């Protein structure tokens, strides 16, 4: 992901 | 070399915070919702994905009171190709000095950690406000623990919390009431  | 340049000098003299974004501030996915406040495109091997994102609860007071009490400061785990975009939509009153992501973390034992030892502060003067334990391992001592957040309109952690940071800020030592 480019989230957490 | 340090992560952050020396603080600009109004900010010299006040405690920098370290400030997390995702289930801290906001709660993102890539499932639609209706009522998101920010959807995000990002682009993901040539192709763009929307991402939906959900303001915690007094988010906006929190941030403008504290960007005025601390030098704050946006770390994250997320890509900035996500983070930014959202920094810049969420931080109305320029509360965050600095905004630094996944490559700023130092990969561990499994994580991204938050190694407040790289920022270049003096750590007596640092906090770092962070949801999940895991981030902060190496300095335990420097942290507010902060409840998970995802869709709970009720939530009121960030309102609460103020007081406490009010009182923090004037103190010359953060260990002093964290030990
Ligand atoms: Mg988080």
């Amino acid at each position: 992901s480019p989230t957490x | 070399q340090y992560l952050l340049p020396e603080a600009k000098a109004q900010d010299s003299d006040k405690i920098c915070v370290v400030i997390n974004l995702d289930e801290t501030l906001v709660h993102s996915s890539f499932k639609p919702v209706n009522n998101a406040d920010f959807i995000i495109p990002v682009e993901i091997d040539g192709v763009v994905h929307q991402v939906y994102v959900l303001k915690r609860p007094h988010v906006d007071e929190f941030l403008q009171r504290m960007g005025e009490l601390f030098e704050c400061v946006l770390f994250t785990a997320s890509l900035a190709k996500y983070a930014d975009p959202v920094a810049d939509l969420l931080d109305k009153w320029g509360a965050f000095r600095a905004r630094l992501f996944r490559e700023s973390c130092v990969f561990h034992r499994g994580n991204y950690v938050k190694d407040l030892s790289r920022l270049g502060r003096d750590l007596r003067r640092v906090l770092i406000l962070d949801n999940s334990p895991a981030s902060y391992v190496f300095h335990p001592d420097n942290a507010v623990p902060v409840a998970s957040w995802f869709d709970n309109m009720s939530d009121t952690e960030l309102h609460d919390l103020l007081p406490f940071f009010e009182q923090l800020s004037r103190v010359d030592d953060v260990y002093s009431v964290l030990r």
